[PDB]
């Protein structure tokens, strides 16, 4: 029984203290419209999802590889002395190869949100 | 000197109405490194932070209300009151000009001949929940009977307490006569 | 520009009863098709048949009108109400103005002859 | 294990009451910046405002709407609060004065911070609402996007000290605090801290959603108290990360001369004064960083989601992928790759 | 007539400030960049010097 | 606790909201008394009806009121909300939020000054300060 | 100057600093011209509106 | 097919400063169609005015745009004066001008510092509202009400200025410039403000005219139009002020226009405090205006006229007029019809916010939702005037 172990178990199996205090002390007599949700608002049986832009999911899909890159750099910073001037060059090559993909990401503009209703920029020409 | 076709000397554009032209990245009187320092070091943002911090060391404007009140003037329009003469007789004479000018129709009056032959009211009611606190009644009265005190601290728990009647208004005048006298001595020459 | 809403119809006054006939029948069709939506959107305590009965009643109310322009105005206001109901702009409170019959019986004494109304001062 | 319980209870009490008074500090500092004063009426000088708020909330109904989920709505605050509080186990207030003296402390911090995203994820699932499920998505995108920058700064610091022991990272800064060689990283870490805490100028979905009927945290009662504790504890913990990475943690001037003057041998007064000085340093740094959070709330306007994602992924990460190359090169040029411990 | 009216003074009032008064402040930006570079260079001199001493202490250990 | 944390819902409909905002301003600081205006009713304890109540808006008012967790109170701010006011005889105005929701304190004015709304807040504070919670159970 | 600014502090009817604190404020200010907008209490809204002497001599213009 | 998703921005919510039901349709983040639903603050003002004398009807206008009261009653007074064919005295004109610009300062302090708050800047709101309090005190000292003064009436002004008000207004004016400067330090050159404002809500000059926009909304697109310079009404032909006009039609240009208008209003207030004439503040025709009390209580004609003006009212000649002012929101107008009676036959208020919120659909299409907040904030929408 170390203080670390005591704390990390005690926080979860005690965190419901004020939860129970609130459940026992506080009123609970619901209405229909107190179980409701808004000022106005409704939706028929149309669908279960909304159409979303690609960047919304691409940021999450690209979080995985860049996070794995930055987490794969942890062995290097914990081995930096032992891999002296060899692993340094190796991790630099690693970072350059992974910067090429970041360059691709920037040049494609993959996290940009595009706008449909463009403003009209075409001249007004009158057939005489 | 000039004849105009569908136009005017005023409708002609001013001398420099055509803006000069946008400025490109060339024709820049500011080096790239300097504006990049302003870009990376957040110059204007730190300046705004400092302008906010300068206020941290300035006097707060806050007045502690139940113990210190805010500025009131003789013209202020608050709770209503029916006034008397120094005789003790009531000033109102049932002329019904306040009932007539009231935009909200908050005043309700009924009158008849008193036992001593005098024109005096038997009913005088104000629905505060109709009133807009405009002062037209205080302007219309030719005897300074209906007035508006400087009071605002008369909130209630029930709306039936805001249907003021003649006795309430007369008691309110008997309560607030000194404040009303200060206000009148300050305000009457201007009205 | 300022574009119209979902179920908008440009105001176009028919110059014929035979065209307004088709327009009115189409609007009736649309109300009937949308009654399930009116029951789902507004938390309605009664049948979809009841909603369609009410629609038919309100369409029968103006059945024997013959002035064309009055019929045009009635069609326009009917389409306004359809757009207000199908697009969830109304609330239940305003939708249930059409349905006073479904609310419980308003008391015991509802006069229908003279002496009742007299005793209640409604004659 | 008696004194272990005592140490834990002292630490818990001090941390939680610091949170409760950070709420009041936020309000009063923002006020005096705004040429006002408040709160000053619900205790003497306003020192019971947070406890009044807590006691009110712990007597309110725990209404859960019709088309919502009971369990998720109720435990998401609690999971968020647990994860916010167990991150304090590794925070040292002295040379080894810690609850958890883990040699993998940085990774514990960086891994328990990885779990704070689940609160914002699961909040959206506590209703049959299709737009709150997108506000959830936007918030989670922000959080996972600035996690990378915090982790990158962690690794750039660990390039200088090859250890994941927080006390060792602090004791390496007896020479120089890492805010001096890496002053821009201090700005970047503070910015990413404000963004991870979802605090203004990065308060998009809270601001977004109070407009709409949904997409924010519409909790009542005890969930609400737990969320406030989580927020104002994560603020102090991310400022703690700032501290022990860049501002030296508990370090100050060297007080050997003063102690040799005042004392002649190790006593318990000596140890108490050492501890008070060290934790005083740590606390004044935390106070400055919390004041900075409040200042930034007072000063600037808000971002949009596009501007924010663009900020992150097109301005900040390029600099850091460059710094990943420049720091080991600077260590290679001068033969200064750091040893273990 | 006009007896007790609120009227202005004879020489009017001293003029007020209604134009923008946001003065330019601060050193030129390259001074701030030079200070940054010097701060960080000195910090690197101080830190890398400490890494070498730690390495020698490790040798001792 | 109910006094020192006094969180109304943001229900400003008309020109009485200007005085509410001035009660949040530096001269009169509502935050000094614990007051924080909360957007959603689920986090709120008070509803200050500050503005005229139109017949197109009353269902929304009642929905907002019913979404509030108990304990809940209502302040009627201004003549328009107290008894319809200036627009008492209109075709679109409700003659008081009394008709739609129950009211605990009526603040009169048009507009009621910031001081008057603060006096109303103090009157509701006195009401809740004289409220019997456990004592009434001990009677029941 | 121009006809519309800037104007010094001592020509602005606001309560400022005195002594070492003014010497510090003019050192730490973005614009020492700027004022702390607290009205001078001896001069602002004094005599009060309900105690003005001009009421006794006021006549209808 | 691009299926759209309908969100109600909220009958009750923060960004609307009042009560608005903005039914937006989105395809992702982008707005494609908007449908501002109004009438939630329709109180039947324009029918009530038909049952009121011209004096009883004047407080309807204080309560339309309730941050700019005196300008609304100014335009109604101008309309009824044009029908009555009476001339306001010079002192009344100067008072109306000075207080119209105080009212402009109040409106812009609300509008800019609520736009800021809705975009996220909380601190300018609380700075500017103290200056609002300082000016509300002048309102209260002249009229007796902090907000709804009922001061500017047909024929001039209700009451003369109290003693010692010009000195205090000058004392406020000596320091208001630094307040403006401190707000600008936070907002003007800021990156986040420019991001939230630059090239958002763009409207062209041609479309600005076609949609009926005026004020800053029309001046930000490049058209130099201001009714105070093109059709001066009270005293703006006797005071020097410049008009700010912007290119690019964005919200940043409107913000800069409103700050320039702050400074020009301060200029006008200085000139009016220096050049305030002597004399009467209302017309000296007791068939239109109430006489003084000391004559009503000593003169028979004065009392007769008091009685009639406060019971029946003054009868306006038959006719009709549309007159307008450069209200701080834009071109505010009143179309009055007179039937020779003491009560109007018809009073339509052309509120500047009605047209702007109607143009919301054209202006906000293609934008993201955070930008709709800025657009609502730069339109400066109070909903008493929208709904009347
Ligand atoms: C915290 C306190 C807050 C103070 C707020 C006031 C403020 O705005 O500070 C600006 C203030 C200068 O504003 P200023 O009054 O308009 O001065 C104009 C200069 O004379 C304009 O002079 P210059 O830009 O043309 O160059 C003159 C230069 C001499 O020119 C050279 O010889 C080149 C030097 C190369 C290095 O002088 C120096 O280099 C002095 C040494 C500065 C190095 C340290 C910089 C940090 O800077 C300070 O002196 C305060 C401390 C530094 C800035 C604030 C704190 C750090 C950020
Ligand atoms: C633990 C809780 C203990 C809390 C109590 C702390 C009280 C205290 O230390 O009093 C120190 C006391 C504070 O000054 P004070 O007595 O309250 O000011 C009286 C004057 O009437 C002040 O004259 P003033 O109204 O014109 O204010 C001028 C202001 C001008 O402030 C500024 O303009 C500087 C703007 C901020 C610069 C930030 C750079 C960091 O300068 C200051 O107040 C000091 C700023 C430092 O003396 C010191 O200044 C020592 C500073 C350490
Ligand atoms: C970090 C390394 C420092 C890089 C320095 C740099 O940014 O170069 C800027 C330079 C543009 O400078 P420029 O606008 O042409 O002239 C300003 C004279 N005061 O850029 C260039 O002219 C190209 C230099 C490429 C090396
Ligand atoms: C007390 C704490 C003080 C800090 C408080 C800061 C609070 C949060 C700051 C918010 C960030 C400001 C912002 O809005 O960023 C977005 C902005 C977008 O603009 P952009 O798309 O890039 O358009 C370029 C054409 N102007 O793009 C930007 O302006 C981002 C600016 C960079 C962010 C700061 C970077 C700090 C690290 C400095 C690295 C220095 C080394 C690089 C080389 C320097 C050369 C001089
Ligand atoms: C739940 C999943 C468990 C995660 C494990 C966390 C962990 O790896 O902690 C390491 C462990 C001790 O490791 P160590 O630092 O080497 O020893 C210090 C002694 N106080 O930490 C501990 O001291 C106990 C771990 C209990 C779990
Ligand atoms: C908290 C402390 C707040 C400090 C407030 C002072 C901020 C300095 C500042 O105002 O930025 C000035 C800027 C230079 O501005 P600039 O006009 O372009 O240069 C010519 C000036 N004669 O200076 C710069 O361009 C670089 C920005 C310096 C950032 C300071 C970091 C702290
Ligand atoms: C990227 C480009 C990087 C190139 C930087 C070139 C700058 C050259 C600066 C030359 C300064 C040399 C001063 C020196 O001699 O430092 C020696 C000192 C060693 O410490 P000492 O206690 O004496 O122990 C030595 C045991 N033999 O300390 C050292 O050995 C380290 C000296 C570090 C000098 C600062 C280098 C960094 C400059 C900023 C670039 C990085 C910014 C990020
Ligand atoms: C250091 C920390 C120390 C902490 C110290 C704390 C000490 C507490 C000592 C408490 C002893 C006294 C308790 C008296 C409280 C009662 C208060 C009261 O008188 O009534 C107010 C409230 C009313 O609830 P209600 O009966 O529904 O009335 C509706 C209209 N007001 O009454 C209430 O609030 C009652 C709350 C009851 C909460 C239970 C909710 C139900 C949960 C279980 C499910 C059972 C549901 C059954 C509902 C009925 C269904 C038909
Ligand atoms: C607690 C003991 C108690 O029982 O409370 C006793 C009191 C009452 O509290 P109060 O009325 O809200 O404060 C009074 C302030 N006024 C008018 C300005 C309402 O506590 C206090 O003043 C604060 C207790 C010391 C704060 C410690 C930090
Ligand atoms: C954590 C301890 C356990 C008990 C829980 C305590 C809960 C109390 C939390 C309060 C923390 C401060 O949080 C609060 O700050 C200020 C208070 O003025 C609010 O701010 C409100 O006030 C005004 C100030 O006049 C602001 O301009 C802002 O527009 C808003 O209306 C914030 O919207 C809210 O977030
Ligand atoms: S001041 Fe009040 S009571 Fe008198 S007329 Fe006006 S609204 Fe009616
Ligand atoms: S209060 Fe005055 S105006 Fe009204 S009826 Fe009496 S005397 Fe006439
Ligand atoms: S009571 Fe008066 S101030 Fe309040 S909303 Fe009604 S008219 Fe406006």
């Amino acid at each position: 029984m170390n203080t670390f172990i005591i704390f990390i178990i005690l926080i979860p199996i005690v965190g419901f203290a004020l939860l129970a205090v609130n459940i026992l002390l506080a009123v609970y007599k619901p209405y229909n419209e107190k179980l409701g949700a808004f000022e106005c608002g409704l939706t028929s049986f149309n669908q279960t999802r909304l159409a979303f832009n690609a960047a919304f999911i691409l940021v999450a899909i690209l979080f995985l590889p860049f996070d794995l890159e930055i987490s794969t750099l942890l062995p290097y910073v914990m081995s930096i002395y032992l891999v002296s001037n060899y692993g340094f060059t190796i991790v630099l090559l690693f970072l350059l190869i992974l910067i090429i993909g970041f360059v691709y990401e920037i040049n494609t503009n993959a996290l940009k949100i595009n706008k449909h209703n463009k403003p009209n920029t075409d001249s007004l020409i009158y057939k005489l | 000197i000039n004849i105009y076709a569908g136009g005017s000397a005023a409708a002609a554009p001013p001398a420099g109405f055509r803006i000069h032209r946008p400025a490109t990245w060339e024709e820049s009187e500011e080096g790239a490194l300097s504006k990049a320092t302003k870009y990376f070091l957040l110059a204007e943002m730190f300046r705004g932070l400092y302008v906010v911090l300068e206020q941290f060391f300035r006097a707060p404007y806050t007045i502690y209300y139940p113990f210190e009140k805010g500025p009131v003037s003789p013209r202020f329009r608050g709770e209503h009151a029916l006034r008397r003469y120094p005789s003790g007789e009531e000033r109102c004479i049932a002329c019904k000009l306040c009932e007539a000018i009231c935009p909200a129709l908050a005043i309700t009056i009924d009158a008849e001949e008193r036992i001593d032959g005098s024109r005096r009211t038997t009913k005088y009611d104000i629905d505060m929940t109709k009133c807009i606190y405009c002062g037209y009644c205080q302007e219309s009265c030719p005897v300074d009977a209906i007035v508006e005190t400087p009071n605002v601290e008369y909130a209630t728990e029930t709306r039936e307490e805001l249907l003021y009647n003649k006795e309430k208004l007369l008691a309110n005048g008997d309560k607030w006569e000194l404040e009303l006298q200060y206000a009148l001595d300050a305000d009457a020459p201007y009205r | 520009a300022i574009i119209a809403t979902a179920f908008a119809e440009t105001v176009k006054f028919s110059g014929s009863k035979q065209e307004l006939q088709k327009r009115t029948l189409a609007l009736y069709r649309q109300f009937l098709r949308g009654a399930p939506t009116f029951a789902d959107l507004y938390e309605v305590q009664f049948s979809i048949p009841t909603i369609r009965t009410k629609i038919r009643q309100e369409f029968e109310r103006h059945r024997f009108v013959d002035d064309l322009s009055i019929q045009n105005v009635l069609y326009a206001k009917g389409h306004m109400e359809y757009q207000e109901c199908i697009n969830f702009w109304k609330q239940q409170a305003q939708f249930l103005k059409y349905f006073p019959e479904e609310d419980d019986i308003q008391g015991r004494h509802q006069p229908s002859n003279f002496v009742d109304k007299f005793l209640k001062n409604r004659a | 294990m008696i004194i272990n319980i005592v140490e834990i209870l002292i630490f818990l009490v001090c941390v939680l009451f610091s949170v409760a008074y950070l709420t009041v500090a936020e309000r009063k500092t923002l006020a005096y910046m705004q040429r006002r004063l408040g709160p000053n009426f619900v205790g003497y000088y306003g020192l019971l405002q947070a406890f009044a708020d807590a006691v009110k909330l712990l007597l309110k109904e725990i209404v859960l709407p019709k088309e919502s989920n009971y369990i998720i709505l109720v435990i998401s605050p609690l999971i968020t609060l647990i994860t916010a509080l167990i991150g304090w186990v590794v925070i040292p207030l002295g040379p080894g004065i810690t609850l958890g003296e883990l040699n993998l402390g940085i990774l514990f911090s960086l891994a328990i911070g990885s779990l704070g995203v689940f609160g914002s994820l699961l909040s959206g699932w506590s209703s049959n609402s299709k737009y709150s499920l997108l506000g959830s998505i936007r918030s989670t995108a922000q959080l996972i996007s600035y996690e990378l920058i915090l982790t990158s700064i962690f690794i750039i610091i660990i390039m200088f000290v090859s250890s994941l022991n927080i006390t060792t990272i602090i004791e390496t800064q007896r020479v120089v605090w890492y805010c001096i060689p890496l002053l821009p990283l201090l700005l970047i870490f503070f910015i990413a801290s404000v963004a991870e805490t979802a605090r203004p100028p990065f308060d998009l979905t809270e601001s977004e959603s109070e407009l709409v009927a949904g997409y924010f945290t519409e909790y009542s009662g005890s969930p609400f108290v737990f969320f406030f504790l989580a927020e104002y504890s994560n603020i102090i913990l991310i400022s703690a990360f700032n501290g022990y990475l860049l501002l030296g943690g508990y370090l100050s001037f060297n007080y050997s001369y003063l102690f040799n003057i005042l004392f002649n041998d190790y006593s318990y007064v000596s140890f108490l004064f050492e501890g008070l000085i060290n934790s005083s340093a740590y606390a004044i740094k935390l106070v400055f960083l919390m004041f900075s959070f409040i200042w930034v709330r007072a000063a600037f306007p808000r971002f949009t989601y596009d501007n924010l994602i663009n900020f992150c992924w097109i301005i900040l990460l390029p600099l850091l992928f460059g710094i990943f190359l420049i720091i080991p090169s600077t260590l290679y040029i001068f033969d200064s790759f750091p040893t273990l411990i | 007539p006009s007896v007790g009216q609120d009227l202005p003074p004879v020489g009017g009032y001293e003029p007020v400030q209604w134009r923008r008064n946001l003065p330019a402040r601060g050193f030129r930006p390259l001074v701030y960049l030079a200070a940054l570079c010097g701060i960080c260079g000195y910090g690197f001199y101080r830190a890398l010097g400490g890494i070498q001493e730690r390495r020698e202490l490790k040798r001792e250990k | 606790a109910r006094q020192g944390s006094f969180w109304p819902v943001t229900f400003g409909l008309a020109c009485c909201a200007v005085e509410m905002m001035h009660v949040s301003a530096p001269r009169y600081d509502q935050d000094r008394l614990g007051i924080i205006f909360r957007a959603s009713p689920r986090q709120s304890d008070i509803m200050i009806v500050a503005g005229t109540l139109t017949n197109k808006m009353a269902p929304v008012l009642r929905q907002v009121y019913d979404q509030m967790p108990e304990p809940r109170w209502v302040i009627s701010m201004g003549s328009c909300a107290n008894g319809g006011g200036y627009y008492h005889f209109s075709y679109s105005v409700v003659r008081g939020c009394d008709r739609i929701v129950p009211v605990d304190v009526y603040v009169p004015g048009c507009p009621p000054t910031s001081e008057a709304l603060m006096y109303g807040v103090f009157q509701l504070q006195r009401k809740m300060r004289n409220t019997k919670i456990t004592r009434m159970w001990y009677r029941k | 100057m121009l006809p519309g600014g800037p104007v010094p502090v001592f020509k602005k009817y606001t309560v400022g600093s005195k002594g070492i604190w003014e010497k510090l404020r003019v050192l730490l200010a973005i614009a020492p011209n700027r004022s702390t907008g607290n009205p001078i209490v001896p001069l602002y809204r004094v005599p009060t509106p309900g105690s003005r002497p001009e009421a006794n001599v006021y006549q209808d213009p | 097919r691009i299926r759209a998703f309908t969100i109600n921005f909220g009958p009750q919510h923060p960004a609307a400063h009042g009560v608005l039901r903005l039914i937006l349709e989105l395809s992702g983040e982008e707005i494609i169609r908007s449908d501002p639903h109004v009438g939630l603050l329709h109180r039947g003002t324009e029918k009530l005015i038909e049952y009121k004398t011209y004096m009883q009807a004047l407080p309807y206008f204080d309560r339309l745009d309730y941050v700019s009261m005196m300008t609304n009653e100014q335009v109604f007074s101008l309309a009824v004066e044009k029908l009555l064919n009476v001339e306001v005295p010079l002192r009344g004109k100067y008072i109306r001008t000075m207080f119209g610009e105080i009212t402009r300062v109040l409106n812009h302090l609300m509008s800019v510092c609520s736009h800021a708050m809705d975009v996220g800047a909380l601190t300018p709101f609380l700075w500017g509202f103290e200056e609002r309090e300082k000016l509300m005190e002048f309102y209260e000292r002249v009229s007796g009400a902090r907000l709804h003064a009922a001061y500017v009436r047909p024929g001039g002004v209700s009451q003369d200025l109290p003693a010692g008000l010009l000195d205090d207004i000058y004392m406020w004016a000596t320091q208001f410039g630094d307040r403006l400067d401190e707000i600008e330090e936070l907002l003007t050159d800021n990156r986040i403000w420019k991001l939230r404002t630059v090239n958002i809500g763009t409207v062209t000059a041609q479309d600005a005219l076609n949609l009926g926009l005026s004020g800053p909304m029309l001046r930000g697109s490049g058209i130099p139009f201001d009714i105070r310079k093109n059709a001066p009404y009270d005293a703006y032909d006797k005071v020097d002020f410049d008009v700010p006009v912007g290119m690019n039609g964005d919200c940043y240009d409107r913000y800069l226009i409103r700050m320039a208008e702050f400074r020009q209003s301060l200029r006008i207030i200085e000139q009016c405090c220096n050049d305030m004439p002597a004399g009467a503040v209302k017309v000296e025709d007791f068939k239109i205006n109430s006489p003084p009390r000391n004559l009503m209580k000593e003169d028979m004609e004065a009392l007769i006229h008091h009685f009639l003006l406060y019971t029946k009212g003054y009868s306006v000649p038959p006719g009709e007029t549309y007159t307008a002012i450069e209200a701080p929101k834009g071109e505010m107008g009143v179309y009055v019809v007179s039937d020779g009676s003491e009560r109007p036959y018809k009073c339509k208020i052309r509120a500047p916010g009605f047209a702007h919120l109607g143009a919301f659909d054209h202006i906000a299409r293609g934008h993201f939702l955070p930008d709709a907040v800025a657009i609502i904030g730069t339109m400066d929408l109070v909903f008493g005037e929208v709904d009347r």
